[PDB]
């Protein structure tokens, strides 16, 4: 989500952009803003669902050590699904 | 025998708790509060007019000849009147021990040197003065040694800021390191981290 | 040999403090409140003196938070109340002190929650 | 009441000293400003240690005046070798600080400090 | 020029401050009766020197020290303010 | 009146005044002064530059984390000073030689730049615009340089109204080029004069007091469509300005009388210089012209600065040229200046 | 427009329904060129030809202390009387009371969270009406 504003400075996953008139806008001269392209919200949003089979599973990141702590998530209900907190995977039951 | 706490003996106690006595019923006109710890470091607090006798005493007497001067420190308390504790760390070489001599001060009652028993003590006794502001009594030199020369204030002490009250810069309008008052782009983040539990019940002071 | 001072305890000559913060700045003598998220009640139980607050402002390239005098991040501990009040007067600040703040003791009852005849009589459990 | 001397058994024993210390310092002006080049006057020189003495003429506790005492004899031996630098003694004038308003408005129109 | 406020400053338990209760639950009723438009502020407190201020048109407050009074001396110096 | 615009702290470093400005002879004399007196309570200053930058290094410092950008910028390309003024509120116009060169001519310097940068400050729409002609300066003159900047003064006002215009006289710093220009006379063994140095008077002012003017200028409510004479006091008269010089200066004084028809030509023959020159026509001009009285024009006492007297200040310039058997010698041994009112 | 300082901003009093008094801490100084309400007033009167007296925060409470010396009192709950005298005085004059039944204001709980300014100026005030409404 890099659109950018009408006074031309691209705008972060932190909607930050400075206004028109806010003279800090000079330090972009003859340089740029480091802004990063890949947004974690839509990356994370381009991410399905693994369905399971039971009602309690559990989530690390996938390495063991390497990711976070261990948490567990209930999948009782049906019109929305689960949700890590660190991570943001979700999770179904059949 | 548990190994993840320390060792103890009792021996070390003994014996540091029996020369206490010593020094207790031997130099009665000065001497307050003598006390042994959990680790064996023997303590002996002293009123300030006892000084020069006391550390003479344990520098040449033969049964106790701290001829070494460690450190000599100060410990700022605000609470205490008499702020400034002031703590003399002494080791032997011939018994192969150390031992403690205190005694307290003030902003206005300040100390004799011992530079006549520890030469040692000189530029220690000029960096308690320069850090905490204890004056010492016929002390050859006294003057400052850390900070610098243009510098008001005692840092170490308690009530003054750790960021202090004045900041350097150059200047091209003077050519000279001047010294303007102190403006921090980001201030000290103070925390509060003590927690609201009584962690040990051994200390529990009583209202 | 002695001496008679009569007048007050000052030591602000010596201090190598500005006029500025000694007479315009402001203490607060307190025992601190008790956080009400924890129940715990260690964190009081010491008088502490602080000082005013004063301007803070964001710094105009990254956003942190300035500031223009050093006793922000001021914090003093104190055994009793008259030591405090003993330590400003002496480094010459104007003080205000904040009383000591206790719980009123209460009679507690798990009986009274299964009453016959009172309103303490609890529908839960 | 009912405390320990330092130097000084009255007020007057006391200001016998300061007058030494000022008598060293106003003495000791004309060679400072000619060992390290200053750019001063010797006046405003010795204005300005008149300056610093008055700034602790409200003092009135015989032992503070000694300590005073000390530190200016500590400041006038640094003052007289050149263990401190023109910086150091220009500092005393603060030629870069802007006055300090003494007045209300002023403040008020700049800050919300008193 | 006018009178505008008098206010009362007084003590609940003070001596020095009797003659002023005593006055005011004999007379103030029968006071502000004659004066209904005028207010007069009593605020009383635990340990305060007695005092009657009286504020006319400009920022002109005078007062008198009524320590230790009776209760009719406070109506003399009271009638004195108001004239 | 932006957020990021209002003044907090305490009037001095990492503190906010809400004076962004350009500064264009930024890498000068003067201009270290302005920078300085800009960033020492806390001010955002776009340096616009073409030299090196190893010359822009004393004034990378003086300033807090940001507050010091620099950019670089072409009088002959328009579309570099509006990148420049662009987010400012102020802009401050510096620049001037005391020389002509093969590629900026006079006209070139003090009036198509200031007129180059007005316009595209009007159309930026910034608040106000700081021009420093001369006090001299007049079109009816004997210098280029003083009828180049009456022309300037002219056209900025016509182009940019609402500006401010400061006039000031010989002025004397570390790093000037007048006490060091009159010090510098005694490799050569003699110093000329005109008429011997009388019938020429000299109001010279201090760098500091310009200075403190003009970032006041910058802060002013008034002071939005007004001239002014940054004088000093003390109107010197230009033999005992130069003798106290060669007093402070302990060398010596062997002064001359010359016409300015020769001292013109050697001033010509000096100025046949590719570097910086020493010497040069429209400087002896410069130096031969009385200074006008301000008595119809505010000063620096209206606009909040106490005008520091020569007699203060001259020693430290004036130190470097003094031989070792002077140079440990004060202030007080040097029987000051005899001065004028006319 | 004069912009002022809201309780978060500035030490001062204010008064409960016990009476009792209770002073305010400055936490946070007041944003952009506000200021406290009585250094303005005291500003304007040296513009104009007054210039009260007062200069500090200190005098200004001594001058509370002055009118109302309750003020100064903080924490201190202070016992009135004279209820008498009052009653006395209100049984004198003779105005009906209406055939009217009397309702408060704040009947529900959506009339609750916003009274103010800092309340009616809130997302979190707003979101709890719109729940309780929806
Ligand atoms: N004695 C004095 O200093 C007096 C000065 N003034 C006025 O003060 C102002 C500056 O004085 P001073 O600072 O001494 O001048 P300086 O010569 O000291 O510095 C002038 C600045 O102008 C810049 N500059 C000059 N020509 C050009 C150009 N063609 N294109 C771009 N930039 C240019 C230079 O930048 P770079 O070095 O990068 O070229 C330099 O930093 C002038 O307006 C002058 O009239 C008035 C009276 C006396
Ligand atoms: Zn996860």
């Amino acid at each position: 989500g890099v659109q950018v504003s009408p006074s031309g400075e691209k705008i972060t996953h932190t909607g930050q952009v400075y206004d028109e008139k806010d003279y800090r806008r000079v330090r972009f001269v003859d340089r740029q803003k480091e802004v990063n392209e890949n947004f974690a919200i839509d990356l994370i949003a381009q991410q399905p669902v693994n369905e399971v089979e039971h009602r309690i599973i559990a989530c690390d990141g996938g390495g063991g050590a390497l990711g976070h702590p261990k948490v567990y998530i209930n999948l009782d209900k049906e019109t929305k699904t689960g949700t890590c907190g660190y991570c943001g995977l979700q999770f179904k039951q059949h | 025998k548990r190994p993840t706490v320390r060792p103890r003996s009792d021996v070390t106690h003994k014996q540091l708790s029996a020369f206490g006595e010593y020094v207790a019923e031997i130099l009665p006109k000065y001497v307050q509060q003598v006390q042994v710890s959990c680790l064996d470091e023997l303590e002996i607090c002293i009123h300030p007019d006892g000084v020069i006798p006391t550390l003479t005493f344990l520098r040449d007497h033969t049964n106790a000849q701290f001829k070494s001067l460690a450190d000599l420190t100060a410990v700022d308390v605000p609470t205490r009147q008499n702020r400034f504790e002031i703590v003399y760390n002494l080791l032997s070489l011939r018994f192969n021990s150390r031992i403690r001599v205190k005694t307290y001060a003030d902003e206005l009652t300040p100390i004799d040197s011992i530079v006549s028993v520890h030469i040692a003590a000189n530029w220690y006794e000029r960096e308690v003065w320069d850090m905490f502001g204890v004056f010492f009594f016929n002390h050859p030199d006294l003057r400052r040694i850390l900070t610098d020369y243009g510098f008001e204030g005692h840092p170490f002490r308690k009530d003054f800021p750790l960021t202090g009250y004045v900041e350097l810069r150059y200047d091209d309008e003077v050519k000279r390191v001047v010294a303007e008052p102190v403006e921090l782009a980001q201030e000290f983040r103070k925390f509060d981290l003590n927690s609201p539990w009584e962690a040990f019940p051994a200390y529990r002071q009583p209202p | 040999q002695l001496i008679t001072v009569d007048e007050k305890l000052d030591i602000t000559t010596l201090t190598g403090v500005p006029e500025e913060h000694i007479k315009t700045r402001k203490v607060r003598i307190f025992v601190p409140a008790r956080n009400n998220m924890q129940s715990g009640v260690n964190n009081t139980k010491k008088w502490k003196m602080e000082f005013d607050t004063r301007e803070r402002w964001e710094n105009p390239l990254m956003g942190w938070a300035s500031t223009a005098d050093p006793l922000s991040n001021m914090v003093l501990t104190f055994s009793a109340k008259e030591d405090a009040i003993a330590f400003a007067e002496k480094n010459g600040w104007s003080y205000d002190v904040e009383e000591k703040k206790v719980p009123k003791p209460k009679s507690k009852s798990y009986g009274a929650n299964f009453s016959w005849n009172k309103r303490t009589r609890v529908s839960t459990k | 009441t009912s405390v320990k001397p330092i130097f000084s058994r009255d007020l007057n024993e006391a200001k016998r000293r300061v007058r030494e210390l000022y008598r060293a310092w106003y003495r000791e002006v004309p060679n400072t400003v000619h060992l390290m080049q200053l750019d001063i006057t010797v006046k405003q020189g010795r204005d300005k240690v008149r300056e610093m003495f008055m700034k602790n003429a409200h003092v009135t506790d015989p032992r503070v005046v000694d300590l005073l005492v000390i530190k200016g004899k500590m400041e006038l031996q640094e003052t007289i070798k050149v263990w401190k630098q023109r910086t150091h003694v220009m500092r005393f004038f603060h030629e870069t600080e802007t006055p300090r308003p003494k007045d209300f408005l002023s403040k008020f129109y700049m800050g919300h400090d008193p | 020029l006018g009178l505008r406020e008098i206010r009362v400053h007084l003590c609940q338990r003070s001596p020095g401050s009797q003659g002023v209760r005593d006055f005011i639950v004999q007379r103030y009723v029968e006071l502000k009766k004659a004066h209904p438009n005028l207010p007069i502020l009593i605020r009383e407190c635990s340990e305060v020197q007695p005092k009657l201020w009286a504020r006319y048109a400009f920022g002109q407050e005078k007062t008198v020290s009524l320590n230790n009074l009776s209760a009719d001396e406070v109506t003399r110096a009271m009638q004195n303010v108001l004239s | 009146l932006h957020h990021a615009v209002i003044p907090h702290g305490k009037g001095g470093r990492s503190s906010v005044s809400g004076v962004v400005a350009t500064v264009f002879g930024a890498t000068g004399f003067l201009g270290r002064y302005v920078v300085n007196h800009l960033g020492r309570m806390g001010s955002q200053v776009i340096i616009p530059y073409r030299c090196d930058v190893y010359d822009i290094m004393h004034l990378r410092l003086m300033g807090d984390l940001g507050q010091l950008t620099f950019l670089e910028w072409d009088a002959r390309d328009k579309d570099s000073i509006r990148k420049a003024v662009q987010h400012s509120n102020v802009v401050i116009n510096l620049i001037g030689r005391e020389w002509e060169t093969r590629n900026f001519d006079f006209e070139d310097v003090f009036v198509n730049i200031p007129r180059a940068i007005a316009q595209a400050s009007k159309e930026a729409g910034v608040e106000r615009f700081i021009h420093v002609s001369h006090l001299n300066a007049s079109m009816k003159s004997s210098s280029k340089s003083l009828r180049s900047k009456a022309v300037g003064e002219k056209e900025v006002r016509s182009v940019f109204p609402e500006a401010i215009i400061i006039r000031p006289s010989d002025i004397f710093g570390r790093e000037d080029r007048f006490l060091n220009h009159f010090a510098n006379y005694r490799w050569f063994l003699a110093v000329p004069l005109v008429s011997l140095g009388f019938k020429t008077v000299k109001q010279p002012v201090y760098v500091a007091d310009v200075s403190k003017g003009i970032v006041n200028a910058t802060k002013d409510p008034d002071a939005v469509g007004k001239t002014f004479a940054f004088t000093g006091p003390n109107r010197y008269l230009l033999f005992h300005l130069v003798k106290y010089i060669f007093g402070m200066t302990h060398r010596t004084f062997i002064p001359y009388p010359l016409p300015l028809f020769v001292y013109s030509w050697i001033g010509k023959l000096f100025g046949l210089s590719p570097f910086e020159p020493w010497t040069t026509k429209d400087k002896v001009e410069r130096i031969h012209i009385s200074d006008v009285m301000p008595t119809d024009l505010p000063g620096l006492e209206d606009l909040g600065v106490q005008p520091t007297p020569l007699e203060l200040k001259s020693i430290e310039v004036l130190r470097r040229h003094r031989t070792y058997r002077w140079l440990s010698s004060e202030i007080e041994e040097t029987k000051p200046a005899k001065t004028v009112n006319y | 427009i004069l912009p002022g300082a809201a309780y978060t901003e500035k030490s001062a009093t204010y008064v409960n329904t016990e009476g009792r008094a209770q002073q305010t801490k400055v936490a946070v100084t007041p944003p952009g060129l506000a200021r406290e309400d009585w250094k303005i007033i005291r500003a304007l009167s040296e513009i104009a030809g007054i210039t009260l007296p007062y200069d500090t925060l200190d005098q200004v409470r001594n001058r509370l202390e002055e009118v109302s010396p309750n003020l100064v009192r903080y924490d201190d709950i202070e016992e009135t009387n004279y209820f008498q005298q009052a009653s006395e005085l209100a049984k004198l004059v003779n105005q009906e009371v209406l055939a009217d039944p009397l309702v408060p204001p704040q009947l529900t709980i959506k009339d609750f969270y916003m009274t103010d300014s800092i309340s009616r100026a809130s997302q979190t005030m707003a979101k709890c009406v719109k729940a309780v409404t929806e």
